[PDB]
């Protein structure tokens, strides 16, 4: 329904290879950023 | 590593030396090679060896040791630095609690 | 996520003969769960300028074939941005990324080129090719963004 | 003989009147490390061959 | 916020420091985002915004009138800090303000 | 024989040692293919020993050695890229003696 | 292929390696007692006593006149007792709050008197109460880091210790890290090795201090000043930095 997503070559369309939204992508940047920091403080005094 | 015990070492055997001028009356008989062999004792054991990898076939004496301590480069570090303030401290032997 | 088209680097004339692209190697690898991640972090970074900044990563365990990172020098040049306005990377990372193009410039496994180095030991301080070509304005400077997007 | 105040006698009053000396001290809300064994912490590029 | 990384000042809002791989550049560059369909909650977010920020402000005013009365009442608030009258009002809160 | 087999060049992390080996005139700063590096490079004592070999009247020799030219240039420049970039540290020797 | 260095060499190497990771400092909360008191059948007067030649008469050999090694070996220990015991950082001292202001907890300072309360008078004990509420803390800065700043008391010989290794500390924080980290930088560029810095850049970095035993642009001078050092320094290189190859 948007005119942006209307593909009329062959030239844009490919194979799909994963999925993400954003309940997921918050998630995953809050476990990185406090991982992070604990793997620090894990390694040194 | 190495860098900071060699300066530790040089700082030691300079503040060392002049003890016997200080003082006679118990360092009558005393010699270089005494407090050469005293600081020796107190260094770790991996720089003696690498010093010995080069000592065990060319000859060193006083002189040499003497004119290597008086060369004015230091590698400063926390342990030096920390040396270097605990033997101006330890200047004034009435401190260390022994007197005459 | 979308992938580009397959028949984008290669054309098959006729049915013994096709055109072979470069990166072939790279093309046939697929990632593993760290890196996949990885790619998340980047897109992440991409879609808030400059609220979260990369950064390289080093784990003595892991092995690739040099070409990888020659690679990514050039790419990293085209993919990310640090210019007047705001940057998508650290200093580091972008000292990392000159370095990384320096190699692959200067790695020739055709028929070698002319090249005349620079007075200062800086990296991609040389010029290259029949037509002298400065490459100097491909070192980062954060203050007017020359190497990169922007 | 020896020219130190080892030991000495004082009133109450002087208890307190020792207090001399400059100390500095880090807040409990921030964190000190040591990270000389992070100056190790590196890795060694492998030459392109056949 | 670039100028402040150029000079290494202090930042109010210091960006977050993420890191990748080599290969990682090369998967990411043969690939793009393609959005299907909008968030779940994209039309019910301001109403969130109102009621976070309405519960801000009520709690800022509680502890704005808090704060003077050691101004006001000196002997009785000898041993206060502000941080006292902050758990006390934050123990009067919804859960859900201070668990955002 | 007519080489610049030695150079200076911006200051290297070690003060004390700034000299670039650069054993017939190969340039240790580019990474080298081995399977195709030295197809049309030369340097000047190869030059005159293959003339001389010309001249004496041994061919067959002489074409070996024109055969054999890139394995060498390959070889050398190996050897140029380990001195010059493994082999730098505070325990290699200062230039005033390397001179002397 | 699929079926090196003198083993004593290695065996160097890796208690050198040991070795860089002895630790010298230490952290605390409170400084040890400098001076005690004694008390006697009165009650207005007390026994100051400085705990430093105290424990510092028992260190070591008797001096005797015909043993100059021994002698030295006193003196070096004497010294180092010195060094180890003047060496620490101060780190969430206890705190009190009075009027609006900070107060320093008499346990944190280096004094000992909570055996001479019991035995005071009415009049002495308001005054003692009233000069202890005057510590105030004051809020200095350390290279951008909010500190605290008191007055206590300490002997002489190790306060110097100690106001020379904070003295370092500062130094380290100011200059210091940088130029290592720079002249890592430069080493890597050199000799094609990429180093990290993942532990600069957490986001708790803009309130960290940090402490460095060892500073990386090394002076090469000192290594060459060893008499008669060619063939030990040759050595080291070849067992360092030479690669393996077929």
């Amino acid at each position: 329904q948007r005119p942006e997503r209307i593909k009329t070559t062959p030239y844009l369309e490919g194979d799909v290879l994963s999925s993400d939204s954003g309940p997921l992508l918050s998630v995953f940047a809050l476990q990185e950023i406090m991982q992070k920091v604990r793997q620090v403080q894990a390694d040194y005094m | 590593v190495y860098a900071s015990e060699l300066s530790v070492m040089k700082v030691d055997m300079r503040h060392l030396s002049l003890m016997q001028r200080r003082f006679p009356d118990v360092l009558i008989q005393a010699r270089p090679s005494h407090f050469w062999k005293a600081v020796l004792n107190d260094s770790p054991e991996a720089v003696k060896a690498v010093m010995n990898l080069s000592h065990s076939h060319n000859f060193i004496n006083i002189r040499d040791m003497m004119r290597w301590v008086m060369l004015p480069s230091l590698q400063p570090s926390l342990k030096l630095a920390l040396e270097e303030e605990a033997w101006a401290a330890a200047n004034d032997f009435e401190d260390l609690m022994l007197t005459d | 996520y979308i992938a580009p088209n397959p028949r984008i680097s290669s054309i098959t004339l006729t049915q013994r003969i096709t055109t072979t692209g470069p990166f072939a190697i790279l093309t046939g690898s697929t990632p593993t769960a760290q890196q996949l991640n990885d790619v998340r972090k980047i897109y992440l970074a991409l879609m808030f300028p400059g609220q979260i900044i990369l950064d390289l990563k080093i784990d003595p365990g892991e092995r690739m074939d040099p070409a990888v990172r020659m690679v990514a020098g050039v790419v990293g040049h085209l993919l990310f941005t640090a210019g007047g306005r705001f940057t998508n990377l650290t200093q580091n990372m972008a000292r990392q990324l000159d370095i990384a193009l320096n190699d692959y410039l200067l790695y020739m496994y055709n028929t070698r080129v002319q090249v005349n180095y620079g007075p200062t030991g800086e990296p991609l301080d040389f010029q290259i090719g029949r037509n002298q070509y400065d490459c100097n304005v491909f070192r980062a400077d954060f203050a007017t963004g020359t190497g990169y997007n922007g | 003989f020896i020219n130190k105040r080892i030991v000495e006698r004082v009133r109450v009053g002087q208890i307190l009147a020792v207090l001399n000396r400059r100390f500095v001290a880090y807040k409990g809300k921030m964190r000190i490390m040591d990270i000389t064994q992070s100056l190790k912490m590196g890795t060694k590029l492998a030459a392109p061959t056949v | 916020l670039l100028p402040d990384l150029i000079a290494g000042a202090h930042q109010n809002a210091d960006p977050v420091v993420l890191d990748v791989s080599w290969i990682s550049l090369w998967f990411a560059f043969n690939r793009s985002f393609e959005p299907t369909h909008r968030n779940e909650m994209l039309e019910v977010a301001p109403l969130i915004e109102s009621v976070y920020a309405s519960e801000l402000s009520v709690m800022k005013v509680d502890m704005r009138h808090l704060s003077l009365m050691q101004r006001r009442f000196p002997d009785v608030l000898i041993q206060a800090r502000p941080s006292h009258f902050w758990k006390a009002v934050l123990n009067d809160s919804p859960e859900a303000v201070k668990a955002v | 024989w007519a080489t610049i087999d030695v150079e200076y060049r911006e200051p290297a992390p070690y003060v004390h040692a700034q000299r670039y080996i650069r054993y017939c005139g190969i340039d240790s700063r580019e990474l080298i293919n081995p399977t195709t590096y030295g197809i049309g490079m030369t340097y000047h004592c190869y030059n005159e020993m293959l003339r001389m070999l010309v001249a004496a009247g041994k061919d067959s020799e002489a074409a070996y050695f024109r055969s054999m030219l890139p394995f060498h240039m390959v070889r050398f420049a190996r050897i140029n890229q380990i001195i010059n970039e493994d082999l730098h540290s505070v325990f290699s020797l200062p230039d005033d003696m390397f001179n002397a | 292929t699929a079926t090196f260095t003198v083993p004593d060499v290695q065996k160097i190497l890796d208690d050198i390696k040991a070795l860089a990771a002895e630790q010298v400092y230490k952290i605390v909360k409170v400084p040890s007692i400098s001076f005690r008191h004694i008390v006697m059948q009165s009650r207005d007067r007390v026994l100051r006593v400085d705990t430093y030649y105290e424990e510092m008469s028992q260190v070591g050999d008797v001096i005797t006149e015909d043993e100059p090694e021994k002698f030295y070996s006193t003196i070096i220990k004497k010294v180092r007792f010195i060094r180890g015991k003047g060496s620490f950082i101060l780190h969430d001292i206890p705190t009190r709050d009075h009027r609006g202001m900070e107060v320093a907890e008499p346990e944190v300072l280096g004094v000992e008197f909570k055996n001479v309360l019991p035995v005071l008078t009415a009049e002495h004990r308001a005054m003692i109460q009233n000069a202890l509420d005057g510590s105030i803390i004051e809020n200095g800065n350390v290279a951008t880091r909010d500190v605290d700043v008191f007055i206590g008391a300490c002997s002489e010989p190790v306060y110097r210790i100690y106001n020379r290794l904070q003295g370092y500390i500062e130094a380290v924080q100011l200059q210091e890290l940088r130029n290592s980290i720079g002249w890592l930088e430069r080493l890597g560029h050199r000799k094609r090795i990429t180093y990290s810095q993942e532990v600069l850049t957490d986001f708790r970095r803009q309130d960290t201090i940090w402490v460095l035993a060892l500073q990386l642009p090394v002076n090469p001078q000192v290594v060459w000043d060893v008499p008669r050092s060619s063939i030990a320094n040759l050595i080291m290189n070849i067992a360092t930095c030479l690669p393996t190859g077929e």
